[PDB]
């Protein structure tokens, strides 16, 4: 669609690679309006980071996060 | 590391009220004015010339365009599920059709004045059909990629090549701005250059009308496309972008895009509402 109508607020340039699995406090799924598959990670430092969804370690991080809180 | 996400939430939250308001305005004056065009023509004077055909078609394109806006405002709130494909389709088709018929006005009057080529209502309807079809084929790359996912209108970029948004921006820039503006400017320049030296006593008003057309077109479409250009420059990696720059560019895009939508509200006052035919007197004068 056009620009006036957009529910995408997150754009990722790069991805975080591997660590760690304990620093995370919450995670958010990227908006559909973005059209780009990405995961948002909020750590204990209240810092946000981009992470590629199709990663072996990501699927293992979301596990601990979803199970814990 | 540095994969820190560039958040855009505040920009959207701030742009939402303005966009909603402007959409409301455009729907108001647009629907009113253009339906008024159609009514005025259809009853006060059944199509007497090709100009009337093109005017009705222009008002129809504008109506179709503005009637999509309430749906978009309903979209902006609560992010109801209505097909994205069809709405985007009507959006871009109506837009491109509006631009096309705007060009066709200048063309028709150009061939009418200088080269003295005259088209009956029949041919005008034919060409109108042509323009609508051409408007649909040129809108295809703008809505055929749009789909509904998670109750949101999205363009799956990962499934498309990186060249696509650039090509789309370029096609929009030259197709919606460059080639209509160039044509209407050339045509109205020739027409004005002929009428200024014409025998008609009050040639002036004709020129003023045409000038007004061009000027308005510019002051409503140029900001948007000029933003599109630097956006393309960002996508083309010709310039460097920071998070703040991407934000500012986003805001600019949204706002100016909303600005460009009022042009269809100005269209009734530019051709149909303008008044008596000072051009018809010149028309009778040139037939000698
Ligand atoms: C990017 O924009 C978002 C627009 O709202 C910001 O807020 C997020 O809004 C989501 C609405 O779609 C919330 O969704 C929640 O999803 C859970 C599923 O896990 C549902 O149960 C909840 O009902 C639903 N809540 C609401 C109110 O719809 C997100 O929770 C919410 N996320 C956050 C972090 O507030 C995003 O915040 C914004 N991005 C950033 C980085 O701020």
């Amino acid at each position: 669609q056009h620009h006036g109508v957009t529910k995408c607020n997150i754009t990722c340039s790069k991805m975080t690679s591997k660590i760690p699995v304990a620093l995370l406090i919450h995670y958010q799924q990227n908006q559909a309006s973005c059209g780009k598959r990405a995961i948002i990670l909020e750590t204990r430092q209240h810092r946000l980071f981009c992470a590629d969804p199709k990663e072996q370690w990501v699927k293992d991080a979301m596990q601990h996060l979803d199970r814990q809180a | 590391e540095d994969a820190t996400p560039c958040v855009f939430t505040d920009v959207l939250n701030q742009s939402k009220p303005v966009t909603l308001f402007l959409y409301g305005v455009v729907f108001l004056f647009g629907s009113i004015g253009n339906f008024l065009v159609i009514f005025t023509i259809t009853w006060r004077r059944r199509i007497q010339c090709s100009g009337d055909v093109y005017f009705i078609n222009l008002a129809a394109a504008d109506l179709l365009f503005v009637c999509t806006l309430p749906l978009w405002m309903q979209y902006l709130l609560d992010h109801a599920s209505v097909p994205c494909t069809l709405l985007t389709a009507c959006f871009y088709v109506a837009m491109f059709a509006s631009l096309c018929f705007i060009t066709e006005i200048a063309l028709d009057r150009y061939y009418a004045i200088v080269y003295m080529r005259y088209r009956p209502v029949k041919q005008a309807c034919l060409f109108s059909i042509f323009w609508w079809i051409f408007a649909v084929i040129i809108a295809i790359p703008h809505f055929m990629v749009v789909t509904k996912k998670d109750n949101q209108c999205m363009t799956d970029y990962d499934y498309l090549e990186v060249s696509y948004p650039i090509i789309l921006n370029v096609e929009l820039m030259l197709g919606a701005f460059v080639i209509p503006l160039s044509v209407i400017s050339y045509c109205y320049y020739r027409i004005s250059r002929i009428v200024a030296v014409s025998q008609s006593r009050h040639k002036g008003r004709i020129v003023r009308v045409l000038i007004a057309v061009v000027l308005v077109f510019i002051i409503f479409w140029l900001p948007y496309h000029l933003t599109l250009f630097v956006d393309t420059l960002k996508l083309l990696k010709w310039i460097s972008s920071s998070c703040e720059f991407e934000r500012s560019l986003k805001r600019a895009l949204i706002l100016t895009e909303s600005l460009a939508f009022c042009h269809c509200c100005l269209n009734p006052l530019l051709y149909v509402f303008v008044g008596t035919k000072f051009r018809q007197e010149l028309h009778c004068l040139l037939a000698e």
